[PDB]
């Protein structure tokens, strides 16, 4: 509400004040067009009458009218906008809380009217008002009083005169000289009908009550302008507005008193303020030596004169009031007058920079209205003020050292020159120290020019006293730093940014904060404090490595903050992880740094910890931490561990990245079910066509993820066109391990053998020629719960490449080698045992005797076998070394989880844990034994021999197979189109060869028995039960309605078996292998299949005709309904068959080369579901 | 709220009670004249709360695939074809058992007849 | 079984999951072929136990009514279009947050150019 009150009326005040000003400017005579081309109206006037549109301006108005056009040559249009809208905001907001606060010299509120809406207070009370802001002019308003008229400029001219009478202490936003505003008063500003009325009734009292209105106003009110311009990326006009956000007070408090008061302690242990502090932390132990030089380089006693404090972005001011708090309770500790303090703070004591005109002055108003406060001496002498910084240096000379009445002209020359861009380069740019004192006594002669002379030199010294100001400012030689870098996101990015860091130290010049960093690093003194905070992805990546070492090798810590996630009460953010930190100048190489690990809490419990001082582990070195590579600083982790680590030597260069390709990765790769095996190479030897390639997926341990194909044809000729990277064409075809570079979950490595290709996504490692260590060993090592934890710490983005596999430890032993074999062994056993690998034999079903039942405990009992035995071998292999000295206990369940297809919660969902998985899994095998069903109908199986029988092209060559005696036991389809209806006609009905199939495997003494399992089991979870059928009718229905789905999931969209139908009505739909496709295959189905159907639909039709005519009744309900039926029927077949001669009239040929994706979509609406496949809608001739 | 728990059952029971009282109302004497009074009882028994439709369907006695492509309603909105399915459903099973009750009732009505009196 | 309590941000967040780690390995570098993307990941994400369905569709943040009248499937089935409205209810929610993903791996992938070596 308070809050959200200036976010809501801040867009439209700007849109208020831009379109006044504009409007303004038009009738004045200055529009801009679209394009931006100046349309200064021409300065053609009759004489003592302007000729504007209409209003009639003085003639003395005209020349600085002029200045604004003169702007116009120098600024564009809208900054100068922009700068008068926030000039009147901060002026009616400065005047507004004035007038609230009721510390006027009248003591009477100008704008609102006490007891009376949309009315000035100062109307009644005219005389007095005139009298304490303008007695000259008293006697004229009381002649305007005797009107009761004239709302006019004449409030603004009073506006004017207390503005003026501010000006005596308050001189960097009331003037007393007129000012350009002044001739762009906006017309009818006073009225009540204008924004000031809406300004008044929209800002309530309340809010005026709090002391970080002043934030809010400096953020909510240009939030808007803030969220237009994030869209695009900003190059040098948005700098410093989109780096404006708020800073929590109590963080600002603990960075303070371990910066500043942390040093006022330990420079002279007398200091009674001990009690004083709250945030301070004290260390506990340190060596002799470096306590020994700490006492002989730190001062018995230092004035309390000589604190130096910087803020590069002191934004609102909240740290500047924090800052003169806390040396005000110093000056009180050491006693001095009440009254000269904070003269004496703001003369040599606190000190503050920025980038934006708005945030110096706010933080300036707040400073004086809080010195106005506590001082009384204040507001009647006038102090001068440094708060603005970087403004643009004006090019005119001859004239500003004309009136100085002259080595020093060099240095102003120079630094007039370094001022030109200075808003591009921001706080970073530096003056030589050398200059600095000389420069002082420059400014102290711009005093002494300051009030001596005439006009022109008081001008005079009024341009030439801001550069000086702020190089001096600049070049101070603080001693304690304490900022918040502002955040660099996409936008941050800039060529010209980037060419100025690149001539800055390249080190850090990825992001903004860490050259600021740098610079407060730079910038501060020996032994000195900075006390900073920043994102927490500034200690994990590789770029900083280089910037970690050298902040070890000439710098050391002090005390570290863990800030963590969770701040801000969780609000945007998406990466709100953060941290702070504290260092001291004086490398110390053996100091012991203090850490607090305040992460995942949330802002009150993250309060109650830092007041509790809980979590502390001041239990590490300093030099410890370059013992890992990298220098990953952790806090958690022991010494036992970090010594350890160096223990043992690391992988060489045995890992090696995969090949690359440039794109067109759809004409490269391709499943291995859809393509012939006369080509394939791992099948069939003969021909190098297609090759088995390794991508990596998801979490799989030492054997698995066979899936995908590559073309290699020739060595490669085709794809060496391209020539992406072809990269280290000679370790090709020789055995190793793989492992994933995608994040995934954890790390894992695979088995790889003989005959595969590598990609980037998985990338590989082979053993040397005659290594000492084996691949078994390494492939032991690298799932190892402690290699697992290594490789998390590391790299906690999950990021495994080559350069961060080349680091981790490997040991040496025995066991491991025939654990790993093992291991390998039942893995392989565990994927060879579904129809997606090319390694598949025979069903787990067929093999047993007895009862369906009986094979299926079985099958559970073998697969229970292979779990425990696997986990057997991972407790074993852990027990077995386990470095045999310190650990940690399971990191994640991830880490401690055994990935087997047999393991049902790696199957079925990690997350889920039901007892419906006793009966969903139940219901799955009997499906895939179906599948296996049609395998032996269509030829791909058969019963007498093991592996796949025939996936050739064409047709070609199953007339031998069939006449050599393949298929015997269970004969095969000769056409190769199996029909699926809803009745015994065809003799090729699936439910009938599913009989004979179970009848052939188990006998013929219990089919019933089996039959009934079959359709209990598939009734669970596959389809929903009916109230009374037998098990060949659910059958049935399950192979109408969810055999195509199943299918489809199963080869994930690249269906081995076409399905042909008819339509919404299931007239006619057929199973068509892929492989047994040849350019006569539609017009048998149209011969052989349609027209017979069409004679029967027919015959029937008229049949049903008299059978309801006769004992017409009560039936007749029931009857006639088929009538109905069959109707639809015969016209949907008509047009099918309409079509499918259409279509057969053409001889397509297909080619398996072109993969399913591109020829499924030839036959036009003749296939069922084109769409989700081919991912186009087909095509209707 | 959003959680409700009704079976089909509940739905047949309501729907052979509204049938036996229009019978009984408008003195029905003829086979062909059920339809309507059929289908009236079908009317005052689908639900329109979506829960309780969501329900319905997972419950068992009801299939999940129409018989006659000549009810399903041309829109937009999937809750007219769940409650065009369950209303066929419920046609289908009230006139399966029908005569009963009309057979019944004329032969009260002949006992009671009373030599037209 | 039938009692089961599935809702509509379990699906969401699977397929945001799924769209994740899909983008992250086909490696697309453009904010015009996220189609392909989009439509694999909202693929394989629907559910087909009918319980499931049932109990999503009665969740709450997906509605009842069909925008795209394309879409529809033409069957006498009432599986698919239920699972048609949850295809298209996921591709929407997820083509409004897709740009997101795509410049935070652009951005995070430049960052490791290594001078070409
Ligand atoms: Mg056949």
């Amino acid at each position: 509400m308070n809050t959200n009150n200036i976010k809501k009326y801040a867009p439209q005040a700007r849109n208020d004040f831009r379109d006044a000003v504009i409007q303004k400017l038009t009738t004045l005579g200055i529009a801009a067009d679209k394009k931006g081309n100046l349309q200064i109206a021409e300065a053609e006037t009759i004489g003592e009458t302007v000729r504007y549109g209409q209003f009639d301006y003085p003639l003395s108005t005209l020349p600085r009218r002029e200045r604004l056009v003169k702007r116009a040559r120098e600024q564009g249009f809208e900054v100068l906008v922009e700068h008068c809208a926030y000039t009147w905001f901060n002026r009616l907001c400065a005047i507004r809380y004035m007038e609230l606060h009721g510390y006027l010299d009248h003591g009477f509120r100008m704008l609102s009217h006490p007891e009376t809406p949309t009315a000035f207070e100062v109307l009644d009370h005219v005389p007095e008002v005139a009298e304490a802001l303008l007695p000259e002019s008293k006697a004229q308003l009381v002649e305007m009083k005797l009107s009761g008229n004239q709302d006019e400029a004449l409030y603004r001219e009073l506006l004017l005169g207390q503005c003026h009478a501010l000006h005596h202490a308050m001189p960097f936003l009331f003037e007393a000289v007129d000012d350009e505003a002044e001739l762009l008063l906006p017309d009818n500003l006073t009225r009540t009908d204008s924004i000031l009325r809406g300004l008044v009734d929209d800002i309530p009292e309340e809010d005026w009550e709090q002391v970080e209105v002043i934030g809010w106003l400096y953020q909510f009110y240009i939030s808007e302008k803030k969220d237009a311009v994030i869209g695009k990326v900003v190059k040098s006009e948005d700098i410093p507005a989109a780096t404006q956000l708020f800073t929590p007070n109590w963080i600002v408090q603990y960075l303070v008193q371990n910066s500043v008061g942390r040093q006022w302690l330990q420079t002279y242990p007398d200091s009674p303020l001990k009690d004083k502090m709250e945030y301070y932390i004290e260390p506990a132990e340190q060596t002799p030596e470096v306590q020994a030089q700490l006492a002989a380089i730190t001062p018995a006693s230092i004035e309390p004169e000589s604190i130096k404090v910087l803020d590069p972005a002191c934004g609102s001011g909240h740290i500047l009031t924090e800052a003169y708090n806390v040396l005000k309770a110093i000056y009180e500790e050491r006693g001095y007058r009440t009254r000269d303090i904070p003269q004496l703070i703001l003369e040599n004591n606190i000190f503050g920079l920025d980038i934006d005109d708005r945030a110096a002055q706010l933080s300036g108003f707040a400073m004086l209205m809080l010195a106005r406060q506590d001082d009384r001496r204040i507001l009647g002498r006038g102090v001068r003020l440094n708060i603005v910084s970087l403004q643009e240096s004006k090019l005119d000379i001859a004239e500003v050292w004309t009136k100085l009445n002259f080595a020093e002209y060099k240095l102003l020359m120079r630094t007039l020159a370094l001022f030109t861009s200075a808003k591009t380069l921001g706080s970073l740019i530096q003056v030589p120290q050398e200059d600095e004192a000389a420069l002082k006594a420059f400014l102290e002669r711009l005093y002494r020019l300051a009030v001596e002379g005439d006009i022109q030199q008081k001008e005079a010294a009024a341009e030439l006293i801001p550069y000086i100001q702020q190089a001096w400012i600049l070049a101070q030689r603080y001693d304690a730093v304490v900022a918040n870098p502002p955040y660099m996101g996409g936008k941050g990015m800039n060529g010209d940014l980037k060419e100025f860091a690149k001539k800055q130290f390249p080190d850090s010049k990825s992001d903004l904060f860490a050259m600021f960093m740098q610079h407060a690093f730079s910038l501060l003194k020996e032994n000195g404090f900075n006390a900073q905070v920043n994102m927490q992805s500034w200690m994990f990546l590789s770029s900083y490595e280089a910037l970690r070492g050298w902040l070890l090798d000439n710098k050391t810590f002090i005390t570290m903050a863990h800030l963590g996630a969770r701040a801000f009460g969780q609000i945007s953010g998406e990466v709100v992880q953060t941290t702070a930190w504290v260092i001291k100048n004086n490398h110390s190489g053996f100091y012991k740094p203090v850490f607090f690990r305040l992460v995942d809490d949330n802002e009150e419990h993250k309060k109650n910890n830092l007041l509790n001082r809980m979590n502390c582990f001041k239990n590490t070195l300093q030099n410890d931490f370059k013992k890992i590579p990298g220098s990953p600083i952790a806090y958690w982790a022991t010494l036992a561990f970090i010594n350890s680590f160096l223990k043992l030597p690391a992988l060489g260069t045995r890992a090696v990245k995969g090949l690359d390709t440039n794109g067109s990765i759809d004409v490269f790769l391709r499943r291995w079910p859809e393509v012939s095996i006369n080509s394939f190479d791992a099948l069939g030897k003969g021909n190098s066509k297609w090759f088995p390639i390794a991508k990596g997926g998801e979490l799989r341990k030492w054997f698995g993820n066979h899936e995908y194909i590559i073309n290699y044809e020739n060595d490669g000729i085709e794809l060496r066109k391209n020539k992406a990277n072809l990269r280290n064409k000679d370790m090709y075809f020789q055995e190793g391990g793989t492992w994933t570079v995608v994040s995934t979950t954890g790390f894992s490595m695979r088995y790889m053998p003989k005959g595969f290709l590598f990609d980037q996504g998985g990338s590989a490692v082979f053993c040397e020629n005659n290594d000492e260590l084996s691949i078994y060993n390494i492939l032991a090592c690298m799932n190892s719960k402690y290699i697992n934890y290594s490789a998390s710490l590391i790299c906690p983005t999950l990021n495994f490449t080559t350069g961060d596999v080349r680091k981790f430890p490997v040991i040496k032993n025995n066991h491991l080698e025939d654990l790993a074999k093992k291991a390998i062994e039942i893995s392989k056993a565990d994927w060879n045992q579904f129809e997606t690998s090319w390694e598949f034999s025979k069903n787990k079903l067929i093999e047993h005797k007895g009862n369906v039942a009986y094979s299926y405990a079985s099958y559970c009992n073998f697969q229970d076998k292979l779990y425990e035995q696997l986990v057997n071998i991972e407790k074993n292999i852990n027990n077995i070394i386990e470095e045999i000295l310190g650990f940690k206990i399971e990191t994640t369940e991830n880490s401690e989880l055994i990935t087997l297809n047999s393991n049902k919660i790696y199957r079925y969902g990690q997350s889920e844990t039901n007892d419906t998985f006793l009966n969903r899994h139940r219901s799955d095998t009997i499906s895939e034994l179906i599948s296996y069903s049609v395998g032996c109908q269509m030829g791909r199986y058969s019963l007498d021999r093991e592996g796949l029988v025939y996936a050739h092209e064409g047709n070609k060559g199953f007339a031998e197979l069939a006449a050599e005696g393949a298929y015997k036991t269970f004969p095969a389809d000769n056409d190769g189109i199996l029909p699926l209806m809803d009745d015994e006609w065809f003799e090729d009905d699936v439910t009938s060869r599913v009989k004979e199939f179970v009848r052939t495997v188990w006998g013929e003494e219990h089919l019933q028995e089996n039959l009934e399992f079959i359709a209990e089991s598939l009734c669970l979870y596959a389809i929903k039960p009916k109230k009374g059928e037998s098990a060949l009718e659910t059958i049935r229905r399950y192979l109408s309605t969810q055999f195509w789905k199943d299918h489809m999931k199963m080869y994930k969209k690249r269906p081995i078996y076409w399905l042909f139908s008819s339509g919404k009505e299931k007239a006619f739909e057929c199973l068509v292998y892929l492989h047994r496709y040849n350019d006569a295959t539609l017009s048998r189905m149209r011969t052989e299949y349609v027209v017979p159907l069409l004679a029967r639909y027919q015959a029937n039709i008229d049949r049903l005709n008299d059978q309801l005519d006769e004992a017409s009744g009560g039936e007749a309900t029931r009857l006639k309904r088929e009538r109905d039926s069959l109707i639809k029927k015969f016209s949907e077949l008509r047009s099918y068959d309409d079509r499918l001669r259409h279509y057969a009239d053409m001889r397509i040929s297909i080619d398996l080369d072109d993969g399913v994706k591109v020829n499924y979509g030839k036959f036009g609406d003749l296939l069922a579901d084109v769409k989700a496949i081919t991912g186009n809608a087909p095509e209707a001739i | 709220m959003a959680m409700s728990n009704m079976t089909y059952n509940n739905v047949f029971d309501h729907a052979y009670e509204m049938l036996k009282e229009n019978i009984r109302y408008d003195d029905i004497r003829d086979t062909d004249d059920l339809h309507d009074a059929i289908h009236m009882a079908a009317d005052n028994a689908v639900p329109h709360y979506y829960a309780d439709i969501f329900s319905v369907m997972a419950s068992e006695g009801i299939d999940l695939e129409f018989e006659d492509s000549g009810l399903m309603p041309d829109t937009k909105d999937v809750i007219r074809i769940l409650q065009a399915r369950i209303y066929e459903q419920l046609t289908i099973d009230l006139w399966e058992d029908a005569e009963d009750l009309l057979n019944e009732y004329l032969e009260e009505v002949e006992e009671y007849e009373e030599d037209e009196e």
